[PDB]
């Protein structure tokens, strides 16, 4: 249980680095 | 291993309760303008 | 505002907002108690510290 | 700015170094009698090179009471007579 | 002893030549204070 | 117009040094816990409360040189000069460890007298006291390690003695006792200073690189005036610079130079939590599932047991002459040692 | 005034520090704290 | 009954968003070895 | 009745009050003859 | 037509006094032996 | 809108719903209280007082209830073992109850206060808007809290009307709850001295009572309200944090060193108890005392009551346990069941060796044996190939007296290292590691956990009191500085004083 | 009693996750108009 | 890229959250007794 | 765990109740 708990953090961090990568909020200039 | 027996909801609560209190928070405020 | 039966014998003692005394007022006398309150727990601090050993104060478990 | 007069006007002066020329030679030697002399080992207790054990001694004058450590102190001095 | 004292005097020298030497532009320091 | 505010201009005066009311505080608490510590590694000895020589005096070089602690009989005494331990005699004080009591306390007050020394310059100049908040963290750390710490154990014997290499014992003794470093308060303040020089780094190169050409010289420390309204380096083309190399970058100045103070203030606060546990004992030592199958699995090993066998070594080896006062006999038979070493 | 130059002082000055604090590099090797 | 004067709207852009989610991850990948003792 | 703890502990009240005592006497005095004027 | 006893020059002979005492104490060190 | 951390700021201009805010963060305390009572009760093994107490099963809410005078339970047993009592009401199921019934009349009290926050006392009649007079609300509520302070030291704790408190003797074995005499000499502030408790709640609740009468007539000073912003309240929460702090590193100190108001059968002993060897010194000078008459040895050592062995050995010690090592002290090395009784160690010559004791700072310790004087004459070797103090060269021998294997002597090798193994710890004893599964792993008291816990809170609070220190102080600066300032403000050796406009 | 130990666990989750997906969608609905 | 005009808002008003929070109470008040076993 | 994991179930019914009764969304005409 605690191997798949460790993945399972690892691969959620991994997976937010993709959405706050690729899905920010756009840089905008006014 | 002979791990603690709570160890495993006490860090499921631990990453559950905090993130949807901030999924909450996000969520209402794109839903406003 | 909304009133009550109890918030009215409660009303002159919420109503003096903002009242003061004139100057400086009763300030030099607060500061003599603040003075005895400092030798009164620089007192306490060393008997238990044991800095100041007193006679018939036994500081420790058999009393 | 702050109406003080500069350093540099001053490090520069003559009369400054008409004083500090023998200010800073006499606080110097100062500092040197202090310790020629040995006033420095007896007004902070430290020990001279001779005075650590005594000469078949070699346990610590450690101070093992508190409240008459004052007096273990100056029983361990008198050892080495 | 006697070494309380031999250790002061290049203070006390200099000290001494410290105030021989600006005096005249100190009391016009203070006579400008008041 | 009384005495008080007589007094009150003249504290607050636009001087070189300026004094104001938090002055009549930090100045002579500064000035004699600093004093106090050169004048202790020049003359003041080590050997009646541990058995070391620690002054120059002695023949002790800069990094050998300490003010020691007390000896573990003094308990948490004060160690005030009139108290009963040293009763007025200044010599006896200084040979008990007297002087580190007396940097320990005026320093203390010395460090609450330069932040109340933050509130009152900010507010007279007219800014926010951010800067005195970010001071909190240091005085957080010295509170809990030199004042919490050695309350929580027997005596002052065990608190940090002002020293170089004095520290140095002070960081191996918590590795071999208390496993200090597995302890994961530790880990969040490591973050904090080592994240803290990553963020002063990268900020400072930054700007460096991304400056507007408001000069004609080589060296373009003089295109910039403090007068100026426009920004000194462009925020654009350092955004797309970093979005583009890591992946994220800041775009808002303000919640950057705050993401600033949070990060190194807050790993100070998580270590200074870490220790106050250390005054009870209270580590983080041992995994205890580790422990138990390696007790009936002699080829299970793994880098977390390699490091206790160091600590039970360096307690076994220093202890002796780390604690005199315990008069430790250990024989030759009893240390535990490796192969051939 | 400017009568004594700058670079003179810090020349001299600068002098005085590494005259004492060789000095000190040289107390290392001999006397006390020399491990003979 | 009459509205309370004294109520703001609150509010979390995405960008914090991911800095909480990843606050509350690594704090949780840290001490996860310590729950589990 | 009185211990010498207890009269040290005097020794440094006192020895206290004339440091404070004499440290306000002269800031007091210095602001009054270096007067800011308006 | 400045002043030549300020606040600041507290401050710098608080340091300076007793330093430059230091130095020549251990200076004097140097020379002595076991 | 507003950011997360400044959510809880509609209420500063609300005093109808800061009342009830702070109505349901009392119910949620109460609520809390009356659930852990449950918890504990139901965890609970009062079957034996002397071995297995409550400070070894992890109770952390019972000592308290059993400091005030709650002792007894509905069930039929007592914490000082008496069976046949009759408690009344106040047992613990009742004032965990009386918390549960509580903690639910506030709840309701809070949607009251909540529907219903413009209550036109709220207001000031001259202006109309939201006003509290915060000097004089001060005088009332310390008006009260000097009428309970008086009130609970001159009846509560005096028997003139309620039970008193938990004393002992200096070696917590006859603990029980017994009213006080206030102590009005010098000894009244003896940390040890219980009747100093007393005399300082009435003596203080008195002062409480003129200073609230004072602060409730007399009005602050202009100056004084002007420089501490006496109309802001958060000048309060600035200043109530402050003394909060103030009051938590005095209760984590008095539970650590050990004061008249944590006794030692309600939380364990303490870690200075074991570095003097305190209660050491106090059992052999009773074995001294039964030897002088003509008792034997066997005899002298039979004497010790277990509970006071129990306290000379450092499993109890508070500092042996870890940050994450949860749970009871029985989870630990075990559930206690007997004393096995005192080892007496002697070598082939038949002198007395005595097991150099482990200290508080290590987490594991060398057997290693002295004698009278202190030099050693038998250990257990690392390394053996030049070995000269092993246990069958020197033939240690090991004999036990009172307890269970008293006159039993032991001389093989490997059982008497057993019990010098267990000799560092101190006195030996039996333990049930079966009912709890104990990994043998020490863990900390009562006591420990408390001290941790305020100790850390104590320092967080610091934080607070400056950051709401400096908002009430900065509040004109709190959204940023004058956006027209500009650089003769700021310009140095321009302004006489820094920052007034009226020197230039 | 010796009742399964993912039990816990598997009320915990099933009680929270579709408890917040509820509450999720009603408080960005709230924050419309 | 043009927005999608493919996007419609979600609700879900106060009383279908009483009548969802007492569907999943009550489903976990029957089914742990028989999680637990 | 399993006595406090029931009658907290147990709890949030009841309190579910209250927020239901109390707090409804007031149904009103037109
Ligand atoms: C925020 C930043 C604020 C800015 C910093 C401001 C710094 C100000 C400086 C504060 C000065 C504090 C000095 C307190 C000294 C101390 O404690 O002195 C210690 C004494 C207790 O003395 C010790 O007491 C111990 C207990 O002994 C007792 O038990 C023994 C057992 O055998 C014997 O019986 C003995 O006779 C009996 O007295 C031993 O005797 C030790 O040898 C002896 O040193 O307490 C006492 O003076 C008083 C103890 C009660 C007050 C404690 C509150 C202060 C400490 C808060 C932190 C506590 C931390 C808990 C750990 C975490
Ligand atoms: C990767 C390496 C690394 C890093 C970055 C850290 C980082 C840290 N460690 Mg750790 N450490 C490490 C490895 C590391 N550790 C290892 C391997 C060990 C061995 C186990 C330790 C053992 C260890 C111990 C034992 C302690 C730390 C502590 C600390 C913290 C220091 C806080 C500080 O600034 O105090 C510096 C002191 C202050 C900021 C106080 C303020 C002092 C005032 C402001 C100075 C004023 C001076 C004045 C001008 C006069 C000067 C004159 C003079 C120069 C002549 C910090 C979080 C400490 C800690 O956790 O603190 C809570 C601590 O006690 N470390
Ligand atoms: C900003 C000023 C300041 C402050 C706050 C401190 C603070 C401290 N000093 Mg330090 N000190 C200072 C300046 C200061 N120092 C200066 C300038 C010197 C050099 C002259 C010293 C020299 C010094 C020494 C040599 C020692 C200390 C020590 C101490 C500590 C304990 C002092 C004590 O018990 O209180 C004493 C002060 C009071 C109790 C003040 C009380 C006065 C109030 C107003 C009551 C009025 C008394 C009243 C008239 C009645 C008198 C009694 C009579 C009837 C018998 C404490 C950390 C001791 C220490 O840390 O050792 C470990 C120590 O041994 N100080
Ligand atoms: C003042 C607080 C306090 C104290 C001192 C105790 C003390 C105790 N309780 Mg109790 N308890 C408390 C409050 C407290 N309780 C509350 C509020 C609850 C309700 C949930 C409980 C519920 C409870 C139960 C159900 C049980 C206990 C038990 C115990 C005992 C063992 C405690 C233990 O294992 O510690 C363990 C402590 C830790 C592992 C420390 C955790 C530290 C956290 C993880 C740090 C978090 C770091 C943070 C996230 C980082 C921030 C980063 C930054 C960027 C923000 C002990 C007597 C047990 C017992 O003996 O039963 C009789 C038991 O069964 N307690
Ligand atoms: C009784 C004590 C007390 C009270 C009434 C307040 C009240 C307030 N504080 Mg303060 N504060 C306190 C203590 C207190 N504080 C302490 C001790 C600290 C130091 C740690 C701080 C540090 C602090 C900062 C740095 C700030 C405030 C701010 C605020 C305001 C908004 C708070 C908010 O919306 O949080 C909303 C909080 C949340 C939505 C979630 C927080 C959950 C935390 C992270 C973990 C959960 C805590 C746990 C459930 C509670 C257990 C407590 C128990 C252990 C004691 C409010 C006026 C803010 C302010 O000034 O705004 C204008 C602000 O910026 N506070
Ligand atoms: C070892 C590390 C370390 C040192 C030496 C240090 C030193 C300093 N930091 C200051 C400031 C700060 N520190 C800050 C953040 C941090 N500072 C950190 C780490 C350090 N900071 C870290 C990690 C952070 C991140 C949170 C801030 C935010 C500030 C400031 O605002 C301030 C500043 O302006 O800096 C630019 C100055 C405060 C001077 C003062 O109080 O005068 C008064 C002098 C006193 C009270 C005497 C101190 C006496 C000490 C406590 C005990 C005695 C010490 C002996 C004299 C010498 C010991 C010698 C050793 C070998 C033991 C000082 C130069
Ligand atoms: C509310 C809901 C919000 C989400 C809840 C999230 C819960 C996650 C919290 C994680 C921490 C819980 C610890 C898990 C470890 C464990 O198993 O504990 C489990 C332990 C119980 O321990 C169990 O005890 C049993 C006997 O009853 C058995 O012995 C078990 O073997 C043993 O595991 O729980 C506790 O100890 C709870 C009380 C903790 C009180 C500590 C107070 C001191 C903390 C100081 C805080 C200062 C921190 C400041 C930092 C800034
Ligand atoms: C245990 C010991 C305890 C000691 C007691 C407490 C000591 C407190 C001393 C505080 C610091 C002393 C400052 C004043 C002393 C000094 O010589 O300053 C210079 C002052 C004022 O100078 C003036 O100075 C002014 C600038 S400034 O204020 O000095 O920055 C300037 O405006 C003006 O022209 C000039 O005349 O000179 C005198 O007035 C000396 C008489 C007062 C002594
Ligand atoms: C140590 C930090 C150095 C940071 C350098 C960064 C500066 C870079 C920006 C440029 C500014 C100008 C160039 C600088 C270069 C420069 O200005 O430096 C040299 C500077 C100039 O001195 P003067 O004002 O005499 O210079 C002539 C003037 O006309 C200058 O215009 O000398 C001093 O200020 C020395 C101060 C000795 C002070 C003695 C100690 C004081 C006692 C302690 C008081 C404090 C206690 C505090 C308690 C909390
Ligand atoms: C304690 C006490 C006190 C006090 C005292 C004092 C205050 C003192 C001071 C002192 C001091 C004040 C001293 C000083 C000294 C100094 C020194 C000793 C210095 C040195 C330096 C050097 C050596 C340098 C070096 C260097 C560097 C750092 C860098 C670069 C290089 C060089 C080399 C230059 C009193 C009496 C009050 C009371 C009683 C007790
Ligand atoms: C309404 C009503 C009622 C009822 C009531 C009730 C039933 C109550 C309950 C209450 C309760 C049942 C409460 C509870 C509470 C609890 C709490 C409040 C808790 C909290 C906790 C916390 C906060 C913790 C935290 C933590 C953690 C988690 C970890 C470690 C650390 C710490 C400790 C921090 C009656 C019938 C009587 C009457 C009528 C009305
Ligand atoms: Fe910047």
């Amino acid at each position: 249980m605690e191997t798949i708990t460790y993945v399972f953090i690892f691969a959620c961090i991994i997976a937010l680095f993709f959405f706050a990568i690729f899905f920010r909020e756009p840089p905008r200039i006014t | 291993m002979e791990v603690n027996q709570l160890g495993l909801i006490a860090t499921a609560l631990f990453v559950l309760v905090p993130s949807v209190f901030l999924i909450i928070l996000y969520v209402q405020t794109e839903s406003q303008q | 505002a909304r009133r009550t039966w109890l918030g009215d014998i409660l009303r002159p003692l919420n109503s003096e907002y903002g009242k003061v005394a004139p100057g400086w007022g009763t300030t030099p006398l607060m500061a003599v108690f603040m003075g005895l309150f400092l030798v009164f727990l620089l007192i306490i601090l060393e008997i238990y510290n044991s800095t100041l050993i007193l006679d018939g104060v036994n500081v420790s478990w058999k009393a | 700015t702050t109406g003080e007069r500069p350093f540099s006007d001053i490090i520069t002066s003559v009369r400054y170094w008409v004083i500090h020329s023998i200010t800073i030679p006499a606080l110097f030697i100062a500092g040197w009698l202090f310790v020629s002399t040995g006033l420095a080992y007896d007004v902070f207790g430290t020990p001279r090179p001779d005075s650590y054990y005594a000469q078949e001694q070699r346990s610590i004058p450690l101070v093992t009471d508190r409240f008459e450590a004052k007096q273990q102190v100056e029983t361990f001095l008198e050892q080495l007579k | 002893d006697w070494r309380v004292l031999v250790v002061l005097l290049p203070v006390l020298l200099a000290a001494g030549w410290a105030v021989r030497n600006i005096l005249p532009y100190a009391v016009k320091q203070v006579q400008k204070l008041l | 117009r009384g005495w008080f505010d007589i007094l009150d201009d003249w504290l607050k005066r636009d001087r070189f040094v300026f004094v104001g009311w938090s002055g009549i505080l930090l100045f002579p608490c500064a000035y004699l816990a600093l004093g106090g510590w050169l004048t202790g590694t020049t003359f003041v000895t080590s050997w009646y409360t541990h058995g070391l020589a620690s002054s120059y005096l002695e023949g002790c070089n800069f990094l050998t040189v300490a003010v020691s602690t007390p000896a573990n009989s003094m308990g948490h005494s004060l160690l005030l000069l009139w108290g009963p331990e040293a009763q007025g005699d200044f010599t006896r004080w200084c040979q008990l460890g007297g002087l580190w009591t007396f940097i320990a306390l005026h320093g203390a007050f010395g460090l609450i007298g330069f932040m109340l020394r933050q509130f009152e310059i900010a507010r007279l100049v007219g800014v926010r006291p951010y800067n005195a908040i970010a001071f909190s963290a240091p005085i957080a750390v010295f509170v809990s390690v030199f004042l919490i710490y050695p309350l929580g154990q027997s005596s002052w014997f065990f608190a940090p003695s002002f020293g170089v290499a004095a520290i140095f014992r002070f960081l191996l003794f918590f590795q071999g006792f208390h496993n200090w470093t597995l302890n994961p308060f530790h880990m969040m303040g490591v973050a904090g200073v080592l994240g803290g020089a990553l963020l002063c780094a990268i900020h400072g190169a930054t700007v460096e690189n991304t400056l507007f050409q408001d000069g004609e010289g080589a060296s373009t420390f003089r295109a910039f005036n403090p007068t100026q309204a426009e920004e000194t380096y462009s925020m654009v083309t350092a955004n797309r610079f970093w979005s583009q190399i890591f992946g994220i970058a800041f775009s808002n100045k303000r919640w950057l130079h705050f993401f600033m103070l949070f990060v190194p203030v807050t790993g100070l606060w998580m270590s200074a939590i870490g220790v106050v546990g250390l005054a009870l004992n209270l580590r983080s030592y041992d995994f205890i599932s580790q422990e138990i199958r390696a007790a009936e699995d002699p080829e299970f090993e793994t880098f977390y047991t390699k490091n206790l066998l160091l600590n039970e070594g360096i307690r076994a080896w220093m202890a002796p002459q780390d604690q005199p006062h315990e008069n430790f006999v250990f024989p030759e038979e009893v240390l535990p040692r490796g192969n051939a070493l | 005034g400017g009568r004594i130059p700058l670079w003179i002082v810090a020349t001299v000055a600068g002098m005085g520090v590494i005259v004492i604090v060789g000095l000190f590099f040289y107390g290392a090797y001999a006397g006390l704290g020399s491990s003979l | 009954m009459e509205p309370n004067p004294n109520r703001q709207p609150v509010e979390l852009n995405r960008t914090s968003l991911y800095l909480g989610l990843l606050l509350i991850l690594v704090l949780a990948l840290l001490f996860s070895s310590y729950f589990f003792n | 009745t009185i211990t010498p703890s207890l009269k040290g502990f005097f020794i440094g009240l006192l020895s206290g009050a004339v440091v404070l005592g004499l440290t306000f006497a002269v800031l007091i005095a210095i602001s009054q003859i270096d007067k800011v004027q308006r | 037509s400045y002043p030549i006893f300020t606040v600041r020059w507290v401050a710098v002979h608080t340091l300076a006094v007793p330093t430059i005492f230091f130095l020549g104490a251990i200076a004097a060190m140097q020379f002595i032996q076991r | 809108g507003l950011p997360w951390y400044r959510v809880h700021t509609v209420l500063i201009n609300d005093p109808g719903r800061l009342i009830a805010a702070h109505l349901m963060h009392t119910a949620l305390v109460a609520g809390w209280a009356g659930s852990m009572a449950l918890y504990e009760l139901a965890t609970f093994d009062p079957s034996d007082p002397v071995l297995n107490p409550m400070w070894r099963q992890g109770m952390f809410v019972l000592p308290f209830m059993a400091r005030l005078g709650v002792t007894g339970s509905w069930s039929g047993w007592s914490i000082t073992g008496e069976t046949g009592i009759d408690p009344g009401f106040w047992s613990f199921e009742g004032v965990a109850l009386a918390h549960i019934v509580l903690s639910g009349l506030l709840f309701l009290a809070a949607c009251w206060h909540w529907v219903y926050w413009d209550l036109e006392l709220f207001r000031d009649p001259r202006t109309g808007e939201p006003a509290l007079d915060l000097p004089k609300m001060f005088g009332i509520h310390l008006f009260l809290a000097g009428l309970l302070c008086f009130g609970f030291g001159a009846f509560h704790l005096t028997g003139l009307f309620g039970p008193g408190m938990w004393v002992s003797d200096p070696y917590g074995l006859t603990g029980s709850v017994q009213p006080v005499a206030p102590e009005w000499g010098p000894d009244g502030f003896n940390p040890y001295n219980p009747g100093g408790v007393v005399a300082h709640h009435i003596a203080a609740g008195i002062v409480g009572i003129i200073a609230g009468l004072f602060h409730i007539l007399v009005r602050p000073p202009q100056r004084l309200y002007k420089a501490l912003r006496m109309g802001n309240i958060e000048t309060v929460l600035s200043s109530s944090i402050a003394a909060v702090f103030f009051a938590a590193f005095v209760v984590a100190g008095t539970m650590w060193y050990g004061s008249a108001t944590t006794p030692i059968e309600l939380f364990g002993p303490t870690r200075y108890q074991w570095d003097s060897s305190y209660f050491q010194q106090e059992i052999n000078r009773r074995v001294q005392a039964s030897l002088a008459s003509g008792a034997t040895l066997e005899e002298a050592w039979s004497a010790i009551p277990e509970k006071l062995a129990f306290y000379d050995y450092i499993g109890n010690n508070p500092a042996k346990g870890g940050l994450f090592r949860t749970g009871p002290m029985n989870k630990g090395d075990g559930i206690a069941q007997a004393w096995k009784g005192h080892a007496v160690f002697r070598n082939k010559e038949g002198e007395e060796l005595f097991v150099r004791r482990m200290p508080a700072f290590f987490e594991s310790f060398p057997v290693i044996l002295t004698d009278k004087n202190g030099v050693v004459k038998a250990d257990i070797p690392f390394r053996r190939a030049e070995s000269k103090y092993s246990f069958e060269q020197q033939g240690v021998t090991v004999s036990f007296y009172g307890g269970e294997l008293n006159g039993q002597t032991f001389t093989d090798p490997p059982t008497v290292k057993s019990y010098a193994r267990k000799a560092i710890f101190g006195e030996i004893f039996e333990f049930d590691t079966e009912t709890l599964n104990s990994d043998g792993i020490f863990r900390t008291s009562p006591r420990g956990w408390f001290t941790f816990a305020h100790a850390v809170f104590a320092l967080l609070f610091f934080f607070g009191h400056i950051w709401h220190g400096a908002r009430t102080l900065f509040r004109d600066v709190f959204s940023g500085i004058d956006p027209e300032l500009s650089p003769e403000q700021v310009e140095w050796g321009f302004y006489q004083k820094v920052g007034d406009v009226t020197t230039r």
